[PDB]
């Protein structure tokens, strides 16, 4: 999940978008 | 250049920034 | 627990804070 | 929506909570 | 549900989400 | 202390109200 | 440093930065 | 009092210093 | 990404989160 | 200047990334 | 007394509050 | 830099003051 993509391991903040509605 | 960590509270504010008026889902769980 | 103002990024901080694992969304009007 | 009336006027946590998953 | 850790700036901004009005006191060294 | 029970370990947003005034 | 415009929150994470492991106390007016 | 004159003017870091414990 | 309006502090954290490891100035008008 | 600019009106993350070192 | 570690968004929300109208750079790669 | 002074080790609010311009 973002967690995983984002905290854990590291992601842009283009990758962010994936999470927006 | 490459990306840092984004965790709790950062990453909600960091959502909402990229986000905005679109709004976003923060679902930890998943 | 007090009755809040929260507008921006404020109200993320909040809803992250009250949420905590469950997650939430954030949906502002269009 | 919660986003506007918080901003407004005020919400409780309780309200908040609505929009947790 | 379970509860996260709340440290440093995250904690204090957690105290005035939760005491608002009615105040609060940090004391890390207590 | 709060850093004790909220940091080190984990504190429901309930035990914070035990910080206010 | 310099005067500062600190409302709401904001005015909790000078407080936190400025006493440090002093810990402080957030009293505002009723 | 400090919180309402930090918002409604402006204050100093000497000025906060004095609700350090 | 969507367009923001940022005040104060808020436009530190978002200089930040664009900018990573790059950095950033941040320079007011005076 | 950037900084008023947000503020006053509003700006975009290309805008902000100007700003980056 | 003793001071705390300042990292990432916490150190420039830090850089804010003592610089505010000065600006400041925040240069992690130097 | 900055990061090793005050993220790594610690600073001062003093040092801080170091990164204005
Ligand atoms: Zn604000
Ligand atoms: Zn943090």
């Amino acid at each position: 999940g973002i967690v995983e993509q984002c905290c854990t391991s590291i992601c842009s903040l283009y990758q962010l978008e994936n999470y927006c509605n | 250049f490459v990306n840092q960590h984004l965790c709790g509270s950062h990453l909600v504010e960091a959502l909402y920034l990229v986000c905005g008026e679109r709004g976003f889902f923060y679902t930890p769980k998943t």
